[PDB]
Order: structure tokens, then C-alpha cells, then sequence
């Protein structure tokens, strides 16, 4: 399965 | 799913689809209960109920969707416009 | 998960099928109540269409026999100065009093409207009702 | 059955059709 | 910065009857002033900005 | 011996009133805004009448007044509309104050 | 071992009775008639889907059939009580500004929730972003008025169905009841009618919550001894 590069810990991180 | 980046488009479409799920009634968990003839806009789809072992003899896109639904045996002929969304 | 396809089936059929398919791990709090005490109509989305050709709405006009008497009374006499009190559930207008009396004189055996109508007015005048004709 | 159900009539309160000032005159 | 407290408990029931508006404080105040006006109606500067 | 809905409808005071045009009815002022008086007379919708100049002071919330009804609900269909536009209020003329 | 017994005696027991909360005694056809529940809009305002519920037109004024209203209201009040008994979040929605104050008080009095204000886009379908990831949505939504202030269906009716939330609704003769789970055909304009609906739904909710406390207490007292 083509793995969509997953998001890291939310950068904004309010 | 729509986005400037292809990865964002994939994610948006994938995550939104699971919130818009249909339930498809499968006869004996391998085919459709009866032959379905339908026209959606200008696309015509004629599906036929088939016995076990027939396989999926339909448009490649329908084959993909049928595997996701769990239909193993079916025939379908698509006429008119071959628009993928229709 | 849940299905946001509100135009396909109802909230019940969608929930029943998804719980049945194993997508919804737990039935929602309302499901068991609906299953026990379902509504008279399954709430399925329908599209309102305009009526073309000879299609007409089946709603009928509500009429009663005494409307014929009421119409003539209002034409001959008109709405009396006495004001309708619609808050009182048992309010009897001068017209209704006329209808009631007229209906009683019909039981006697009078078969003509003109005479029967005239006789009704006289009875009310004897009782003290004020009947000022439009003329 | 019941006697209080609505019956089928023609609007008894219907007003006569309006006539122009010359209706019926040569 | 002053931060609003949790608006629902463990059970998940919000604590305010106007929670689902999204402006419970504003609309609660709006409700209060309207109520006072109703009661007042039924009963009947330079320095301050 | 339970009264059916049809029985209630036939005998209801509103049914025996018949057409509402030029019918004198008694309403109650339930809301007042400036000089606008919102009067309930027993119909589906209330009517709004301006405070009479002769005796405005007398008209207060709860006062019973005499009206002449013109329409129970102001509705009309304008060019291109699929349904009527409703004002959600009755049309009436405030005649005066009811005195017993 | 104890959870199943608790659930059977408490959660499943009420579902075996036709009128567990005795909501039938709260109203009669006479009481509905005296509140002007049968008075509909003019025939020119009629919605096609409300025709099955209309008794007739009296001088171009649609009369709602109160015999069907009674059966529809019985089911709506029964469903509301069972949800309050099950500790469900009930949200009252109405955009009629004549009754916003009344409805907001009724919700606070019965320990429920009211939304009488402008319904902002996504309150239900985007709640986790608007309120928070752990926000719990309503279990029942009761529409005292199903139309917004431009005489079109309140957006929450569609969004409630998207979120699979059952809806109770007073549907006048100009309303669209197709997506309302428990429609109750009746007048939604007259104060007397709206005051009756509020009294009926507030009582059913209060009755159900007290019954839940009584049943739980009896189960607990018996459990110890
Ligand atoms: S209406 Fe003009 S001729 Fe009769
Ligand atoms: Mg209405």
C-alpha cells in the first residue's frame, strides 16, 4: 500500500 | 479530496470516505440479489447476477469497488459517458 | 464511524446496517428505544415535486349543513354588534342562536326555506334578540 | 357512524361575481 | 492568559444549558438582561463610558 | 362517550364564525412596543394595531379591546414564488376598548 | 457478572412496557384543541408532505387532524421520556424569537439544553473542532419550530440526520417533516400551543429523570440486603 507521508506532532502546537 | 499537494488530497479523501459509508446487500456474500439496470446522468450501468466462480467481469473501476464491497461474482457493462465520478 | 448520508435510508437503517456490518462497535444510546417504539413513518428523505397536469391535492373544504343557514343570516342581517368572544369555548353568537332555533323549527316539519327562515326571525324577536336587517 | 363529519358542498359564503357598470346594457 | 474552565464533566454532560450555542456566557448574559426587561415592563453619565 | 375531534371542530366558536371579514371580535393586549399594540383575539396569529390617539393611556397590557377582523392571516403569492409569503400576523382594525 | 443484571433491571426493563412513563395522561385531544393545536396556515402555504396530516381546509385555513396529532405526540413524548431516563442529552432548538425566552427557561428548569440563537455553520457536523475533541453531542434534538426565520427548514434538521441524532419536531402545515424522526403535526405559532408543548416535554423529562432515580435506588437498597 502506498503510504502517504504521515503528519508529525502538530507543529502549531498551541 | 482536493488540495494543492497530492498527499493532502489523498488524506482528505481517505478520511472523509469513512464518514460516508454505504451498506451493500450481498446475496450469499458473493453477488448481487438481482440484475440492476440504472442510468446516472449520462452513464448507463447494467449489472447481472452471476453464479459462484464467474469472477468480476466488469470495468476495472467497478472491479476495484467490488473487491472493497466484497462482491466476488458479477458482470457489468458501462455505456454512455465513462465519467469516473458518474 | 457513522454514515453522514442523510438522503440514503434513515438514521435507523443506516445505524442498524453499520452495527450489523461491524463498523459501529457500540449501538448509540437511542437505538434500543427506536427499535422498541419506532415512529409511524420511517424518516426517509423525499424530494418535494410540484403537481403538473391534473394532479390535485386531496385536501377537502370543510363545510356543514348549517353553513347554508349561516350564509343567509349574515347576508340578511350581517354580523351583529355583539362581538365574538373566541376565548370562551362555549360562546354562542347571535348567528349560532339563529342556527339552533332554525334547526329546531325544521324538526317540526316545515319543508320551505323562505317560510322557515321568516318564522325563525320572529321567534328570536319574541325572546328579545335585536335583529336589525341591513335594509 | 358519526354525524359531525364535514359534508361536500359548494362554498355557501361565495360572493356574487363583480359586474362592470355597463353589464347588461346596450 | 485567562483560560475558560472545562465545560463538561466525566459523563460528558455540559454544565451550562446554553453550552451548545458556543457563546454560553454571552448568551446567558443576553438572556438575563432580556429577563430583567420583561420583569421591569411588568412592574411598570459623562464620567462613565 | 368521548367527544371526537370532528365534533369539537364543528362546535368550535371559530367554526361558527365562518368568514372572518368584517367580524367584530374581542382581543386582549398581551405585548406593547412603543405605540404598537400586539392583540390576541383567539386566532392562530395576533394582530398589531397602533395605539389610538384619543385614549392611548388606557391601552395597557391585558386590556380587552374591540376589533374588526379583516383577515386571519396576511398571505399572498408574488411573481415567481412557489408558495405564499406570510406575514405571520392577522389583519384587524382596533375599534376601541371593551367595557362590561 | 453484576453489570448484566444491572442493565437488565434498569436499562432493558422500561423497554418492555408500552407506556412505562404514563405520558398518555399528560394530554388529551380536548386539551390539544383548547390550545389551538389544530390551527394550520393558509392553504396556499401548504407543504405537500403535510397533506396526510391535514384534516381539511376551513375557508382556506388548513385544519390539522388532532386524532393523528395525539398518536404522533404519544410516540414523541414516549421517546423523549425514555431518552431522559437513559441520561441522554436533550437539546431544544427553535428560531421563533417570540418564544426564545420561554424555551431557554424550560430547558434550564428540566436540566436540559436549549439553542434558540442563530445556528452557526458546523455546530453539529464540525463539533470536535468547535467545542473540542472530547465533546459529547446531543442524544436527542427536539424542534419546537422546525423552520428558520426565512420560512425554510432549520439547518439542524439536516445536520441532525447527518450525525444520526433522532429528532422530535412540531411540524406545522408549511413544514417539511420528511427527515424528522418523530414528527408531531400541530400549530407552532399560537402561544397557547407553544406553552403546551413546553409543559408536556418538560414534564415528561422531569418524570423520567425521577423514575431513573427511584429505580436505581430500589435496585441499590435491595442489592445490599
Ligand atoms: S361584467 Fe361587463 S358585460 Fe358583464
Ligand atoms: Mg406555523
Amino acid at each position: 500500500a502506498f503510504v502517504i507521508p504521515k503528519k508529525n506532532v502538530p507543529t502549531s502546537k498551541r | 479530496g482536493k488540495a494543492t499537494d497530492r498527499m493532502d488530497a489523498f488524506r482528505k479523501a481517505k478520511n472523509r470516505a469513512v464518514h460516508h459509508l454505504h451498506y451493500i446487500e450481498r446475496y450469499e456474500d458473493h453477488t448481487i440479489f438481482h440484475d440492476i439496470s440504472l442510468r446516472f446522468k449520462r452513464t448507463h450501468i447494467k449489472m447481472k447476477k452471476q453464479p459462484k466462480g464467474y469472477g468480476l467481469r466488469c470495468h476495472r473501476a467497478i472491479i476495484t469497488i467490488c473487491r472493497l464491497i466484497g462482491i466476488k461474482d458479477m458482470y457489468a457493462k458501462v455505456s454512455g459517458s465513462i465519467n469516473m465520478l458518474s | 464511524a457513522g454514515s453522514r448520508l442523510e438522503t440514503v435510508g434513515s438514521i435507523f437503517s443506516r445505524t442498524r446496517d453499520l452495527v450489523r456490518a461491524g463498523v459501529l462497535k457500540e449501538k448509540p444510546l437511542w437505538f434500543d428505544v427506536y427499535d422498541a417504539f419506532p415512529p409511524l413513518r420511517e424518516p426517509v428523505f423525499q424530494r418535494p415535486r410540484v403537481r403538473y397536469g391534473k394532479a390535485k391535492a386531496p385536501i377537502q373544504d370543510i363545510w356543514y349543513h348549517e353553513d347554508r343557514i349561516r350564509a343567509k343570516f349574515y347576508s340578511v342581517y350581517g354580523s351583529g354588534q355583539r362581538a365574538f368572544d373566541l376565548f370562551n369555548p362555549n360562546f354562542k353568537s347571535t348567528c349560532q342562536r339563529f342556527v339552533e332555533k332554525y334547526t329546531e323549527l325544521q324538526k317540526l316539519g316545515e319543508t320551505d326555506e323562505e317560510k322557515l327562515f321568516v318564522e325563525t326571525g320572529k321567534a328570536l324577536l319574541a325572546e328579545g334578540v335585536i335583529l336589525r336587517r341591513v335594509g | 357512524s358519526n354525524e359531525d363529519l364535514p359534508i361536500s358542498m359548494e362554498n355557501p359564503y361565495k360572493e356574487p361575481l363583480k359586474k362592470c357598470i355597463l353589464c347588461g346594457k346596450h | 492568559p485567562r483560560q475558560r474552565a472545562i465545560q463538561w464533566g466525566e459523563d460528558g454532560r455540559p454544565f451550562h444549558y446554553l453550552f451548545y450555542t458556543g457563546k454560553q456566557s454571552y448568551y446567558s448574559l443576553m438572556h438575563d438582561v432580556y429577563g430583567m426587561l420583561l420583569n421591569l415592563e411588568k412592574h411598570q453619565v459623562i464620567g462613565s463610558r | 362517550n368521548v367527544e371526537s375531534f370532528a365534533s369539537m371542530l364543528r362546535h368550535s366558536p371559530l367554526t361558527q364564525m365562518g368568514p372572518a371579514k368584517d367580524k367584530l371580535v374581542i382581543g386582549r393586549i398581551f405585548h406593547i412596543v412603543e405605540n404598537d399594540l400586539y392583540i390576541d383575539f383567539g386566532g392562530k396569529f395576533h394582530c398589531v394595531c397602533r395605539r389610538p390617539e384619543v385614549d392611548g393611556e388606557k391601552y395597557q397590557k391585558g386590556t380587552r379591546v374591540r376589533l374588526r377582523l379583516l383577515d386571519l392571516e396576511l398571505t399572498s403569492r408574488f411573481l415567481g414564488a412557489t408558495t405564499d409569503t406570510t406575514v405571520l400576523e392577522a389583519n384587524a382594525v382596533l375599534l376601541g376598548i371593551q367595557e362590561s | 457478572e453484576d453489570s448484566t443484571d444491572f442493565n437488565d433491571k434498569i436499562l432493558n426493563e422500561p423497554l418492555k412496557h408500552s407506556d412505562f412513563f404514563n405520558v398518555k395522561e399528560l394530554f388529551s385531544v380536548r386539551s390539544l384543541f383548547d390550545a389551538r393545536v389544530h390551527l394550520g396556515h393558509k392553504a396556499g402555504c401548504r407543504h405537500r408532505f403535510m397533506e396526510p396530516y391535514i384534516f381539511g381546509s376551513r375557508l382556506d385555513h388548513d385544519i390539522i387532524d388532532l386524532e393523528q396529532t395525539a398518536t404522533h405526540l404519544q410516540l414523541a413524548l414516549n421517546f423523549t421520556a425514555h431518552m431522559a431516563y437513559r441520561k441522554g442529552i436533550i437539546l431544544f432548538i427553535s428560531r421563533n424569537r417570540q418564544f426564545s425566552y420561554l424555551i431557554e427557561n424550560m430547558a434550564r428548569d428540566c436540566g436540559e439544553y436549549a439553542h434558540t440563537r442563530y445556528f452557526r455553520g458546523g455546530m453539529l457536523t464540525n463539533a470536535r473542532l468547535l467545542f473540542g475533541p472530547t465533546v459529547r453531542l446531543p442524544d436527542l434534538i427536539i424542534f419546537l419550530h422546525t423552520l428558520n426565520n426565512i420560512f425554510e427548514p432549520h439547518v439542524a434538521v439536516r445536520d441532525a440526520a447527518k450525525m444520526n441524532i433522532p429528532t422530535v419536531g412540531i411540524v406545522d402545515t408549511n413544514c417539511n417533516p420528511c427527515l424528522i424522526t418523530y414528527p408531531v403535526p400541530g400549530n407552532d405559532d399560537s402561544p397557547l400551543a407553544v406553552h403546551l408543548y413546553c409543559r408536556l416535554f418538560q414534564t415528561a423529562i422531569t418524570r423520567a429523570k425521577e423514575k431513573r432515580q427511584q429505580v436505581e435506588a430500589l435496585y441499590r437498597l435491595q442489592g445490599q440486603k
